[PDB]
Parts: C-alpha cells; structure tokens; sequence
C-alpha cells in the first residue's frame, strides 16, 4: 500500500446540525475544531506526497517502440494496449477488478431515498486524489519502457539503448554466472520466463488483501462515527429538537452542553486513530519507493529484498492505493 | 468549558465554597483534557523524528564512512563520496557523484568467430565504427585491440544468436 | 459571513492569507417560512368538572380520570383559580402552550396542609408510604390549593380519611382500600380490636379555626407523555397549510425542526406517528389532518473550497463546489467562467488548453495559477524521449561530469 | 526486541464491577468498549 483515503469534517454540522442555539453555545470551545481540521489537512497533504515519491521518479516519459524485436521475451501482458480508455495493461486490469472501490454526489440524488448520503448529511467529506489512475498508469508504462530499452542507465542520467539479451548477459554476470550460459540457453530461458508470466496471469484470473484491508478500515471508521450519534452521554435524549421542544433556555443548556462534550470527544478519538494509521502507511510507502529505486532502476545484491533467490530484474504495476512488484529471479 | 467564567478569581469572588466547586471542577476537567491532547500529539511527532534520525545515521555510516552501491541512496548518479555539515536540529549531506555526459552510437555483436570458436569479452563489449572491431569498457569509450588476453573461448560458432566473423590476435 | 475569503481570514485569525486552497464551511440554505400542523379539535378540556367540583375523594381511595379530545387552554383559570403549589417535572411551564400530550390522567384527593410537601417522587412519610406514591420517572405536574372554606365544618368534618398502620410500603400508582385489623404485637387478632389490634383508617378533623397547617388542601396530579405517539390532546396554537419541496421550519404535534418535506412510500401501523433512523433522528411523520406520510430531508449539503493567490498581490479568488454538476443552481454566485472539473464546479477561473506544472493543486489532475487573472489547467507529467532500440546498436559515453548535491534531514 | 505483551479488557467489570445499576446505565455509551477492544485485538494479532 502507498496511500489511504483523505477526509474532512465540518464540526458544526456534526455536533449541532442546523440548530442555532447549539451553534452559539459551541463558540466557547472554538479552538478545538480548528485543531482537528489542521491535523486532518496534514494527513491529506501527506498522502499525495507519498504517491509522488513512489511513482514519479523519472520526468522523461519514454514511449515504447513498435517492433518488439526482443530475444524471444514477450512483455505483451504487462505493456499497454492502445485500445481501451484506461490505456493500461492486462494484469493492471485484472488487479483493478479485484478491489472494491472523491467523485460527485448531487443533492437531487440523495434527496429522500445509502451510507455515503448519511455521511454527507453530517459533515463527513471524502476528497479526490490529485493524480488520476490514468496518470499513474502512464508513469508505470514509462518506467517499463525505460527498463526494457535502456537497462539501469535511465536511472543515472540519459538513457543509452542496448539490446535485451546483451542486458541479460550483464545481469547474469552480476550474480556470478558467465555469459556463455545465457547465449547458449537463450531460447530455454525465454520460454521459461514466458510460461512464468502466463502462470501469474492464470492465477490472477481466478493475493490482494492488504489493499482491501485499508479500504475496509476507513469505511468502518466513518460509519462508526455516524452511529455514535445515538448516544445520550448522560442526558435525557440524543436529539436536540426534543430537548429544545420540551425545555427552556436555562434548563436545556445543561443537556446541550453534555451532548456537545461527548460528540467533541468522539471526533477527537477519530482524528487520533487516523494520525496513528497514516504513519504505518507512510512507512510502507517509503519502503515501496526504496524498492522502486533499488530493484527496478538497478540490480540488488541484498538477500530476500527484491524477491526470493538471486535477483535478475523487476517490473512495476499499479493497483488501487498501491503497487505490485513482479520479481524475476 | 460550560461554566460562568474562565477566570477562577471571578468565580471565587462571587460564589461560596459549595457553589464554586461545581464550576471549578468543570474548568479542571477541561484543562486536563487540553494537556492530554498536547502530550498525545507530541508523542506522535517524536516518532517521525526518530525515523528520520535513524535514516540519517544509516546514511552517515553507509555514505560517509564508506562507498555505496545502492541506487539513489547516497545521491543521484554513481556515488563517489559524501561530506557532512551540521545545521540547527539536523544535518546536511553533500553528495559527490559521477555522471556520463556525451554519448555516441556504435554497432554491436555478442561474440566473434575466428576458427570455429566463439570469443567473449570478459570485461566489456565489442563495438564497430563501421569497418574495424574493437573491445571496450561500458561506461567510457576507450577502445582496444581484440586479442586472446581480453577474451575467452567457449564452444563453436553454431549456437550464438548474432555472432560475427572477425580476426582475433595475440 | 460576507464571503468565503473572509470566512477563511476569520478561521485563521489573521488579516493576511497566503497562496493556496482552503476548505470552508458547507453550502447552507435557510428556511423561507414556518409551518404548524396540529389535529382538528374544537372541544375545551373539562377544567371545571376537575378543578371546580363539589366533593373530592379521600387520599386512601384517590380518584383517577381520563382526558381526551380537548384543547388545553388554561388561561381560563386566571379569573377564578389561585393555586398555592404548582410544579412541573419533565417539562418547562413556558412550553405547555406549544405541545400536544399523549395519555392524560388526572388524579384527585384532599389532604392536610403540612403534608403537601410529600407529593413528590421521593419524600418518605405517612402519605407517601401508605396512601399515595409517585414514581421516580415522573412526567407531569402537581397542583395544590387551600379549601378551608368548603371542606371545613364548625363542629369538625369527619368524612376525609387516611390510612395508618400498614404492613409494607406501597408501590407507585397503587391503591389499597382494605379494611382489616392490624396486628402490632404477636397476639393473634381474631378480627377484633383489643390493645394491640388497630383499625387502620383514621379521620381528619378539619375545623375552620385550625392552623394553616391543619387546614384542608385539594390536590390534583396530571400525568402524560410527550413526543412518541399520536397525542390526541393538544394546545391552543393555530395551524397553517402544508408546504412541500421547500426548506421550512415546522412544528408537527409539538415536534419542531427544519427541512424539506416530501411524499413517502412507507406505511405505518395505526399505533405509530413518527419514524427514526439509525441515529435516532426523525425522518418520517404522519400528518394529523390528511393522514399521509411525509419524509423529512435536511437542507445543508455539499463541500466548498476557496482558491487564493495571496492577499499581498490580489483579492481575486476562485470557488470550488464539490457536489455540483454545472452544465447550475446550488452556488453563492454565477459569473463569466465555469469549467466543471471532475472535482466540482469551478467558478472564477479561466480554462486554457495548455499544460504546465502544478502551482496550486485542485484535484483529479487539475491545478491552478495566477498570470492578470486566474487560470486552471491539466498538469504536465514531463516530456517524451522515445528511445530508439535497434537490435544491434549501442550508445556509449565519451566524457563525464562531477556533480555535488545536498540532502537535508 | 521483537514482541511485547498481549492484553484484553472486560470494560464492564472495570467500570461497573458486579453492580447492575451501573451496568444498565452504561448501555447508553456501548460503542466505545467495542472500539477499544477492536484496537487491542489488532495489537495482539500483530505481535505473532
Ligand atoms: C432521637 C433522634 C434519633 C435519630 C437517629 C439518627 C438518624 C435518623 C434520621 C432521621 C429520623 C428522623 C426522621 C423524622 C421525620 C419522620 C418522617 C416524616 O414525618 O417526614
Ligand atoms: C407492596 C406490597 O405490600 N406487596 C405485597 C407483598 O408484600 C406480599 O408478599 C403479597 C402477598 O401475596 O401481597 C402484596
Ligand atoms: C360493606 C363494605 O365494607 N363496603 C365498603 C365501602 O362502604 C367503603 O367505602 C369501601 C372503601 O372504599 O370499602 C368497602
Ligand atoms: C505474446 O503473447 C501473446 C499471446 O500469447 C501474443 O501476442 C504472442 O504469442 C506473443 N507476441 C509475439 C509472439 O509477438
Ligand atoms: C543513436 O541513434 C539514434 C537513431 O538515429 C539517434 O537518433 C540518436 O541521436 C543516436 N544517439 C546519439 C548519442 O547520437
Ligand atoms: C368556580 O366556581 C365558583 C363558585 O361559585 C365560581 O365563583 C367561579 O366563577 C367558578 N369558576 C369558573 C370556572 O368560572
Ligand atoms: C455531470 O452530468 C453530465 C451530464 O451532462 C455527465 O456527463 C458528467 O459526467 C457529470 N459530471 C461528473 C464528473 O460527475
């Protein structure tokens, strides 16, 4: 995982609704809403930085050639197909259709009647990301094309083309094997690679668990927030309009203050837990960026870092709120 | 915090011991909450700072006291050296790196056939200006003459895809 | 509350604002008029048969009476009645005129003055332990007034009785009218009264020359519920017409609020008047005249953001409405420029067909900048290079550069 | 270090003890105990 969901809260609409009495009573506290929203804004700003640090290493958008005259290796399942509106890959599509779930939701649609409308009617807002899925796919295709046409040269300056088998020879020399092995078992090696990519495809056409955990956690949190509005916090009622309909200005202030206190506490707890989760996400994104720099733009000698075995190469693919690395060993 | 005043001395000047305890307890509760929140956020920030400091120590050990082969760790390019400087509440690393500048194109071949034998470079690549064939190192054009000291033989010329005919010398 | 920029300046507590984008309060809509809907009732409640009666009951056999289908206008008591004690418990008195009550029972009896303080939820004592008890969760009102000019006789009136000598304490709203001999000692009373076997009922005297504490008092206790059921009995407020598809303030049988009223597909069982959601908020209501179900929906909805180039260079701003599809209603103002990004309607910015880097992020690939006007654009990822890749060509360097960079931690 | 100690809390026994009045009064809040224990359970699962 590389990113999580961004959120904003209007505290007045959550705590007091459309009531003017509660609104004026809430001005005393005042500072705490500003504090909460400062924190959430920081989180939201950090998410886009995570995405950028992972996917936007290079700023030359390399196009892939139309000959494909590689030494029998076939990257047709990982490279784009100029046929869909999502100008992305086979495997990227398979991944896209394996994770459930910013956009527009008009008043006319929610009028009368889901869970998102209930979130919105209480001041809980989800914000869209800056980079679209199409842009992330463009970035990934650029990285693929660079790796496949130049090797580890586009990461240290300008890209210097080299034939692909000549590059596999370097990468073999790097693990402690001579070149004659490669040039003498080229055909076999290419067939093995192709069958392995095919097995990946066949197993994905039938495991993305962490990317789903993230989504589920966020949804759970927001709906818990919505449900915590049925609590009384030591008062005669949870509804402000009942209180205001059977009690006067002096006797109602007590109960309204109790409710205010409790709901403020709820929001505080929400923001705290979000702060604690964003740090996990940040650590994972930093690891993913390290891996994109050390395992894709180069060749690693660290053990069990870029896979299992002796590392030869790696390919990136995008996924909702994350990245998938294909390690060739 | 739901009380008649924020000042304790007003409360204590217009209310007695029994009626003032209520309001004073309200104030106490609220201000305690404030301090708790402060301490919590400080705890959460100190962890970010700790992670950054651990990274900086790793970098001082791997990039200053040695030479790294990790990519884009100690800078951008091929790492040569690094120098540290201090700064208020932090450190600045000066990374000295090597970059290639001027590229030229050449023709290639994976091997060379002389007498029914295939030769491989063992330290570089075979290149051609168009007529003659030289052997070179990869990150700097410094062409040499193809001999038996900068090559090694393996098999015969019937399996290598792209092999070429030329003359190896002694 | 002049504009979104001033909202921002008040949020930050500063007269200066720096370049960027800021989130503000949501889009609000204020009500136009006010609606009141009560039932159709004409009769006035029997204030006279209850308060202005002829003979009251004894506290041990207190009387209870139901009240229904009536208007509760109590100002008709001002000309005749003067109450010494009046106390309401789960409701404020200044609100008794704009409510509607559900299950109204009136209880009546006569007691002695010094015992009136015993008509309350706690309050142990002779009257509360053996004769009449109120519960702890009481919603209603207690009323008491002196009657030494009616229930007093010169030689002494002996027709008002109280219970002494009970075995255990009564439960709330319980009645005991038994006439049995009470055993104080251990001797086995055979239904006769000797020296430890007492008759459990006694009488008041109620002479007119007595002291104010031994004088008679008439007591009425009213009990009812609020805001959970049809509420036949109602107050003297006047009703209006029904207004739909407009934000209104409303009062439905005493329940007040704000919102838009629509027609619903729901169906209520005859013992239902209100409907709640997961958060216990009222989302549906039956009309007390037409008997049709109406859905209630709030009015404030949708996020708003402000885009500013800095107050040191301009006071021009742009505004982003995140939940609008202007292609054009729920906006604070219209203008010359509208774009309709994927992150909402953008009002106050010119759209250009080029692509630069991101200065101010908006979202979904849209950034903004200040040129003089404000422009919005799809942002740029970088340039194209198109490596060659022949199967026999190689590129090799012939020189180099020494670079020095900084990294700060 | 590689692991820490796992813990669980029964909130009713801590807050209210063996009292039925406090138990019934505590049902209003309700959600917060479930929340707390969700969190602690996550910690405990992460240790292994
Ligand atoms: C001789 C005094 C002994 C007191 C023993 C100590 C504590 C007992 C406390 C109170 C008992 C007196 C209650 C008198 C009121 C009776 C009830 C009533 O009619 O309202
Ligand atoms: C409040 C009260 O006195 N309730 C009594 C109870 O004490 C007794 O056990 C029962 C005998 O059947 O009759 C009733
Ligand atoms: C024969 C008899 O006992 N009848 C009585 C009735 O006169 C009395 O008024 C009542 C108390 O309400 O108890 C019964
Ligand atoms: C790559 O695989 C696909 C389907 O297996 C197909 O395009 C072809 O077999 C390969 N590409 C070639 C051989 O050009
Ligand atoms: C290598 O050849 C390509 C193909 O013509 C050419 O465009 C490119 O400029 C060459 N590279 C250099 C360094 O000249
Ligand atoms: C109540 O009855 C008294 C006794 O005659 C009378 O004076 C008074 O007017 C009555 N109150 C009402 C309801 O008018
Ligand atoms: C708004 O409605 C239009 C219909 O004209 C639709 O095409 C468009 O996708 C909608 N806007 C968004 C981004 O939801």
């Amino acid at each position: 995982p590389v990113s999580m969901t961004k959120t904003s809260v209007d505290c007045t609409m959550y705590i007091c609704g459309d009531s003017t009495e509660c609104s004026n009573l809430l001005l005393q506290y005042g500072s705490f809403c500003t504090q909460l929203n400062r924190a959430l804004t920081g989180i939201a700003v950090e998410q886009d930085k995570n995405t950028q640090e992972v996917f936007a290493q290079v700023k030359q958008i390399y196009k892939t050639p139309p000959i494909k005259d590689f030494g029998g290796f076939n990257f047709s399942q990982i490279l784009p197909d100029p046929s869909k509106p999502s100008k992305r890959s086979f495997i990227e599509d398979l991944l896209f259709n394996k994770v459930t779930l910013g956009f527009i939701k008009q008043y006319g649609d929610c009028l009368g009647d889901d869970l998102i409308c209930a979130q919105k009617f209480n001041g809980l807002t989800v914000l869209p990301p800056l980079l679209t899925d199409e842009m992330i796919a463009q970035y990934t295709s650029a990285l693929l094309a660079g790796t496949i046409t130049s090797g580890w040269t586009f990461g240290a300056g300008a890209a210097l083309q080299i034939p692909f088998a000549m590059q596999m020879a370097y990468r073999f020399n790097g693990i402690g094997v001579t070149q004659n092995v490669l040039y003498e078992n080229q055909k076999l090696i290419a067939n093995q690679f192709n069958s392995a990519i095919g097995k990946i495809q066949d197993s994905l056409s039938s495991a993305l668990g962490k990317l789903q955990d993230v989504v589920n956690q966020n949804a759970q949190a927001l709906n818990t927030l919505v449900k915590q509005l049925s609590s009384n916090f030591g008062a005669i009622s949870s509804v402000l309009n009942d209180i205001l309909s059977r009690l006067d200005k002096v006797e109602a202030e007590v109960q309204i203050d109790r409710l205010i206190t409790g709901r403020l506490q709820s929001l505080q707890t929400y923001v705290t837990q979000q702060l604690i989760r964003a740090a996990e996400i940040r650590a994972s994104a930093n690891l993913a960026a390290t891996k994109m720099s050390e395992c894709v733009l180069g060749q690693s000698k660290r053990v069990d870092f870029c896979g299992k075995g002796y590392h030869l190469m790696s390919f990136p693919q995008s996924a909702p709120h994350g990245v998938v690395f294909l390690h060739v060993t | 915090f739901g009380a008649i005043s924020s000042v304790l001395n007003d409360i204590l000047s217009r209310l007695d011991k029994v009626e003032a305890e209520v309001q004073i307890d309200r104030l106490i509760t609220g201000r305690l909450q404030s301090l708790q929140t402060y301490v919590t956020q400080q705890l959460i920030r100190a962890a970010e700072i700790r992670a950054s400091a651990n990274l900086a120590a790793t970098k001082m050990s791997e990039c200053v006291l040695g030479q790294s082969k990790r990519v884009d760790f100690c800078g951008k390019g091929y790492h040569l050296m690094s120098f540290p400087q201090s700064a208020p509440h932090g450190v600045v690393f000066l990374h000295v790196t090597y970059v290639p500048a001027q590229e030229k194109n050449f023709t290639t071949a994976p091997a060379i056939c002389h007498d029914g034998k295939a030769h491989f470079p063992r330290e570089g690549v075979f290149v051609s200006n168009g007529t003659h064939w030289f052997v070179t190192q990869r990150n700097f054009y410094e062409p040499q003459i193809i001999t038996t000291d900068n090559t090694f033989v393996s098999g015969n010329c019937d399996v290598v895809i792209g092999i070429v005919n030329n003359t190896v010398y002694d | 509350a002049l504009d979104p920029l001033s909202e921002t300046k008040c949020t930050l507590k500063s007269f200066t604002v720096e370049k960027g984008i800021y989130q503000t309060s949501n889009f609000r809509v204020q009500p136009t008029e006010s609606i009141v809907r009560f039932p159709n009732i004409t009769n006035l409640c029997p204030f006279g048969e209850v308060f202005n009666a002829t003979r009251f009951a004894s506290v041990y056999a207190w009387n209870r009476k139901r009240i229904s289908n009536c208007v509760a206008d109590y100002s008709v008591l001002y000309n005749s009645a003067s109450f010494s004690t009046f106390k309401c418990y789960g409701v404020s008195p200044t609100k008794l005129n704009d409510l509607c009550f559900t299950n109204v029972y009136a209880d009546s009896f006569v007691i002695r003055g010094d015992e009136v303080r015993q008509i309350a939820p706690g309050q142990t004592g002779k009257i509360a332990d053996y004769n009449y008890k109120l519960p702890d969760d009481f919603t209603g009102c207690v009323i008491a007034w002196n009657s030494n000019n009616l229930d007093s006789k010169v030689g002494g009136n002996y027709n008002y009785l109280y219970r002494l000598f009970r075995k255990s304490n009564l439960k709330p709203f319980e009645r005991d009218i038994s006439t049995e001999i009470y055993q104080a000692g251990s001797t086995p009373c055979n239904g006769v009264e000797g020296f430890n076997c007492y008759f459990p009922l006694q009488s008041y005297g109620f002479q007119p020359t007595n002291g104010v504490g031994y004088q008679p008092y008439r007591v009425v206790v009213l009990s009812f519920e609020l805001l959970h059921a049809p509420a036949t009995v109602c107050g003297p407020k006047k009703s209006t017409n029904l207004v739909k598809n407009k934000c209104v303030n409303f009062n439905f049988n005493g329940l007040t609020g704000t919102g838009v009223l629509t027609e619903s597909n729901k169906k209520f069982l005859p013992f239902q008047q209100f409907g709640r959601d997961i958060a216990d908020t009222t989302d549906a209501v039956r009309d007390p005249q037409t008997l049709e179900i109406l859905d209630i929906t709030p009015c404030s909805f949708g996020g708003v953001s402000v885009i500013t180039p800095g107050t040191n260079t301009s006071n021009q701003v742009a505004v982003l409405y995140q939940d609008v599809n202007c292609t054009t209603w729920r906006v604070y103002s219209t203008g010359s420029n509208v774009f309709q990004t994927r992150a909402g309607c953008l009002i106050g910015a010119e759209h250009v067909n080029n692509s630069y880097e991101c200065d101010i992020p908006i979202g979904a690939g849209i950034c903004a900048s200040y040129q003089q006007s404000i422009i919005a654009y799809t942002m740029s990822l970088g340039a194209e290079n198109s490596v060659a890749y022949s199967n026999n060509s190689i590129a090799i360097p012939t020189n180099f550069t020494i670079s020095v960079t900084t990294e700060i931690l």
